[PDB]
């Protein structure tokens, strides 16, 4: 049966992406992680509270 | 000298190119394979799911 991206939880496809900058650590990946993931701890932490 | 560099040597062709014909038909079993469990198989699990 097929699963899509998104039915994996929020936090592995977080925890992917960063271990990618971790890979990629050049600024301007540096810098979307930093806002994506302040995105992630603000909007859906706030949600998740 | 026929029979070896004629006769002989159009046998081993005449084998290289059933040999050949048994990849292809293994190749076309494969592709098969691939299409009906697996592209279609695919495409109906797809269209289940849809």
């Amino acid at each position: 049966k097929t699963i899509f991206v998104e039915d994996f939880p929020t936090d592995l496809i977080l925890k992917v992406m960063a271990e990618v900058t971790d890979l990629w650590p050049l600024t301007e990946f540096k810098q979307d992680y930093d806002q994506l993931y302040h995105n992630y701890e603000q909007l859906s932490s706030k949600l998740r509270f | 000298r026929i029979i070896s560099s004629e006769v002989q040597e159009s046998n081993r062709t005449e084998t290289e190119l059933v040999g050949l014909k048994q990849n292809l038909i293994n190749n076309k079993l494969k592709l098969m394979n691939v299409l009906e469990t697996g592209i279609m198989y695919k495409l109906e699990i797809l269209q289940e799911q849809l």
